[PDB]
């Protein structure tokens, strides 16, 4: 609720939003989760690679936080 | 032979046409020619008017399927719930 | 959402499976349950009692095999059930039903029970996450590539022809016969008793198929090589015995272009193409004898294409080019069409979740059967 808590609490609230879904980013880049969607797109397994970027709102989450 | 023909109860439609007729006999006598320019005449307006009767009877698959089919080419009704659901698959070939 | 869609491939004889995305199915066996027909004395026997895939091939002398399928439709559901159990256990997939939603290829023109009690299966004993029912022609032109043609197959216990405009199959043009390969092992079983040679066990029946996929072919003229005496050649049992076949090889397979030889007022396999064309719009009759794709395991004869020509030039109209096609999956056609369809991110909307299923019931799956 945007009036739940006092302003400085909704406000930081979304700041807490911008921040935690740059580090949800963070852990998106790495090598490692890389290597596992390698290795289902090498796997012809098109499923997992393509819903790891649009079935994972992250995308219009973190265009809306920018 | 130009013919004009109006109809408009609860709508317009409107019949232009004209054959341009073309035939020739030597005027051999009055009487001879009188009689056949009548044959002439009934030989080009009995077939005129035949064929256009007839050009009204392949007009449901002719002409108006050259303009709007009656339906579509896969003999069904439109699945609109398929179409707005899914793509038919037209993204593949 | 789950891993991945399971293409379940059925057919009366001979199911086919994997993983959405593979290029050919990892997973083809028979559609037979064999139960023994011995009596257990020894211990240390064959635990366990009904038997399906390479195991039940194997020790096929002592099962009693019968088909819980047969024209498309499923006669017995509990042989069923341990088939498609089978097919998840740990010799084929080593899978659960219950993170993989599975795409199922099934025959026009059947029942509606099928589907129904068919989804019953799935969603209720498996719980699969979404189940999605379709056709097999537009699976079959779906693995060629190509997308406005006819199909033609002629599976186990079905044959049937449906012409696609674009993926619509249409409805209304769908012939369907029941007189398949089986069919034609059975009928070739009669000839094989009218020679001399008699095969009545039902775990014979399958030599009888395997002479019916090894030693015979398709007569160019249908009566002129009935009036005379062929080399005969022979064969070899598992048993090693010998059996010389002669005339009824070629005849055996004659019974797809006329069922008359069992005594039956359909058509032949050419009859069911024209008819399937010619019930179509006059518009595209031209495109459709353009493009015709076979299908289906009975289409592997030898001279079967070209014979299959012969009879559509005597049914088709003068001069309009007829086309043949005949892909070397005939076999894995429906499954491979399967593999291209549900690995597409459209599959997703095209499915039946499972969730929709508990809400609507069967009426949302004839609802959203295409
Ligand atoms: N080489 C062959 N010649 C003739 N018939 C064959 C041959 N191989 C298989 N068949 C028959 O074709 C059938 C395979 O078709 P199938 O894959 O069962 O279609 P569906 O799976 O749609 O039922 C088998 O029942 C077999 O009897």
């Amino acid at each position: 609720d945007p009036a739940s808590g006092t302003a400085l609490q909704e406000i930081s609230f979304w700041l807490n939003l911008e921040r935690a879904l740059y580090r949800i980013q963070e852990k998106r880049e790495s090598p490692e989760v890389l290597l596992t969607l390698d290795i289902l797109k090498h796997g012809k397994r098109f499923h997992a690679t393509v819903s790891f970027d649009t079935d994972t709102g992250l995308k219009q989450a973190l265009e809306t936080v920018n | 032979l130009k013919i004009q023909v109006h109809y408009y109860e609860d709508g317009n439609v409107q019949l232009v046409s004209h054959k341009d007729v073309q035939d020739s006999v030597t005027v051999s006598n009055e009487a001879q020619t009188a009689k056949e320019f009548i044959k002439i005449i009934e030989h080009a307006e009995n077939e005129y008017q035949t064929a256009i009767s007839e050009n009204y009877q392949t007009m449901s698959d002719t002409t108006f399927k050259a303009l709007r089919r009656q339906l579509p080419v896969t003999r069904t009704k439109i699945d609109w719930n398929k179409i707005l659901s899914y793509k038919i698959g037209k993204e593949m070939q | 959402i789950a891993n991945q869609p399971v293409v379940i491939d059925n057919g009366s004889g001979v199911i086919k499976a994997g993983f959405a995305g593979d290029q050919i199915p990892k997973y083809c066996f028979p559609n037979y349950v064999g139960r023994p027909k011995h009596v257990r004395v020894m211990a240390g026997a064959l635990e366990g009692d009904i038997f399906i895939g390479p195991k039940a091939e194997e020790h096929r002398g002592l099962l009693s095999i019968r088909y819980p399928m047969e024209h498309g439709i499923v006669k017995d559901w509990n042989d069923m059930e341990r088939i498609w159990q089978y097919v998840y256990s740990k010799d084929q997939l080593q899978t659960f039903s219950e993170e993989h939603p599975v795409l199922l290829t099934e025959a026009p023109l059947n029942p509606r029970k099928n589907r129904e009690r068919a989804a019953e299966v799935f969603f209720e004993t498996f719980n699969v996450p979404a189940l999605f029912i379709s056709m097999q022609a537009v699976l079959s032109l779906y693995a060629t590539g190509r997308t406005t043609g006819v199909v033609l197959d002629s599976g186990d216990g079905v044959t049937h022809a449906v012409p696609i405009y674009e993926g619509f199959a249409m409805p209304h043009s769908i012939m369907r016969i029941d007189i398949a390969g089986r069919d034609v092992s059975r009928f070739l079983r009669l000839y094989l008793r009218k020679e001399g040679y008699d095969f009545h066990s039902s775990s014979e029946f399958e030599i009888v198929k395997a002479i019916k996929e090894r030693a015979c072919y398709l007569s160019i003229n249908p009566q002129k090589d009935e009036t005379l005496e062929t080399e005969k050649a022979q064969y070899y049992l598992p048993d090693g015995s010998t059996i010389e076949i002669g005339p009824s090889r070629f005849r055996a397979p004659e019974l797809l272009f006329r069922p008359d030889l069992i005594g039956e007022e359909s058509e032949g396999i050419h009859e069911v193409l024209v008819f399937a064309i010619q019930k179509s719009d006059m518009d595209l009759r031209r495109t459709l004898f353009s493009n015709i794709v076979l299908s289906g395991g009975s289409t592997l004869f030898k001279g079967f294409g070209d014979r299959l020509l012969s009879e559509v030039k005597k049914l088709a109209p003068k001069d309009v080019k007829i086309r043949i096609s005949a892909p070397q999956e005939r076999l894995y056609s429906t499954w491979i069409g399967g593999s291209i369809l549900a690995s597409l991110d459209t599959f997703k909307k095209m499915w039946v979740s499972k969730k929709e299923y508990e809400e609507d019931g069967a009426r949302s799956i004839h609802r959203k059967t295409f």
